[PDB]
């Protein structure tokens, strides 16, 4: 009734890794800016024109998609598939995205923009979070009011490939002219590979 | 060849219904299931429901009874896949998929382009362009970051260049946020040296077509 693999598996250029879906079982890649490909049908079917470096396993409710000598070409979104009998119904894994760490670790810079005072003088004020130039892309971003942590109003990017090829996001926390004010001050904080960076802006004093 | 090809992307206001089309061509039409799956921008593959052009019969997934219908036009090749009462949950890229009728087995072995549908409740709206006033990235490495917020517009595209095309080292745009109140928003940042700050002028050039907007904005440094 339910396909369950981990959002996130990682591995470098040449290693062996493995995608797990818990629950036939058919793997479908997607590569941005074209069609899902099927790479394994029917737990461990490689169909003509699939390279031979990607295999398929079920061990009872556990299947497995592995992919021997990385590539890191391979990096994708990768989708675990099954016909439920019980329901007449297609389901899908929650999707696995496969990321190649093909260059070191470098942590974001955080910069974060106060509201303009054209938008201000528009009665409505958004703070804008700005994180660079890290590796791998990914990060957490959470915002706070003083201390406490703001639930509402937080819209923030899938981080997207800069031109030097590490990746960058964004974050904004919409808010209202009188709580830019009311507060003291607020924050961007940004966590990557552990690490946690933040960042804090007030209202400019003259 | 096996060709599935899809109509182009739609906007619509919530409550409303659309009718997405996947033309067949280089097989023969009535001996393959056709069904539909979606993706939502933040979410994974989502079944829709099957069809049997070979007599029109339907099977649809349990979420969407009630508010899916699937139809085909045999002398077109054509599948259709009307949504309606539509929500903001149903922006989405829709697919078409097609399935060997041999062994029982749902699984897909070709797909359509997909077709972007976008609920939202706005309408054609210009972005306002606001400064990201230069900010220290690095004062070690002697950089700061500026920008411009491109905010609440409608529909999709917006462009940003720098300085008219002269600025692109260290420019990057990020894709667009639909926010909760169904309006677009981006960014546009550059990274600079601080000493080129208050001798280089910095201006985003803002263009959105759908609402003739216009905006050359310049991001001037901050100071009391
Ligand atoms: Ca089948």
């Amino acid at each position: 009734s339910v396909l369950t693999q981990p959002p996130s598996v990682s591995g470098a250029p040449g290693q062996r890794v493995t995608i797990s879906c818990t629950g036939d079982v058919h793997w479908y890649q997607l590569l941005p800016g074209a069609a899902p490909k099927l790479l394994i049908s029917h737990n461990t079917h490689r169909p003509s024109g699939v390279p031979d470096r990607f295999s398929g396993s079920k061990s009872g409710a556990s299947a497995s998609l592995a992919i021997t000598g990385l590539q890191a070409e391979d990096e994708a979104d990768y989708y675990c598939q099954s016909h439920d009998s019980s329901l007449s119904a297609v389901v899908f894994g929650g999707g696995t995205k496969l990321t190649v760490l093909s260059q070191p670790k470098a942590a974001p810079s955080v910069t974060l923009f106060p509201p303009s005072s054209e938008e201000l003088q528009a009665n409505k004020a958004t703070l804008v979070c700005l994180i660079s130039d890290f590796y791998p892309g990914a990060v957490t971003v959470a915002w706070k009011a003083d201390s406490s942590p703001v639930k509402a109003g937080v819209e923030t990017t899938t981080p997207s490939k800069q031109s030097n090829n590490k990746y960058a996001a964004s974050s904004y926390l919409s808010l209202t002219p009188e709580q830019w004010k009311s507060h003291r001050s607020y924050s961007c904080q940004v966590t990557h590979e552990g690490s946690t960076v933040e960042k804090t802006v007030a209202p400019t004093e003259c | 060849q096996v060709q599935l090809v899809q109509s182009g992307a739609e906007v619509k206001k919530p409550g409303a219904s659309v009718k997405v089309s996947c033309k067949a061509s280089g097989y023969t039409f009535t001996s393959y299931y056709m069904h539909w799956v979606r993706q939502a921008p933040g979410q994974g593959l989502e079944w829709m429901g099957i069809i049997n052009p070979s007599g029109g019969s339907t099977s649809y997934a349990q979420k969407f009874q009630g508010r899916v219908t699937m139809t085909r036009d045999t002398s077109t090749s054509t599948v259709y896949m009307e949504l309606s009462s539509l929500r903001s949950e149903d922006t989405a890229v829709y697919y078409c998929a097609r399935d060997d009728p041999g062994g029982g087995e749902y699984y897909f072995d070709y797909w359509g382009q997909g077709t972007l549908v976008t609920v939202s409740s706005a309408s054609t709206k210009g972005p306002s362009v606001f400064p990201l006033a230069p900010s220290s990235k690095s004062t070690s490495g002697g950089t700061a970051a500026l920008g411009c917020l491109v905010k609440d517009y409608f529909p999709e595209p917006v462009t940003v260049s720098w300085n008219s095309g002269a600025l692109t080292s260290g420019v990057h745009t990020f894709p667009a946020v639909l926010q909760s109140s169904g309006l677009y928003s981006l960014s546009s940042v550059v990274t600079v040296p601080s000493s080129s700050l208050g001798t280089q002028t910095y201006i985003c050039n803002v263009n959105h077509k759908p609402s003739n907007t216009k905006v050359d904005k310049k991001v001037e440094p901050k100071s009391c």
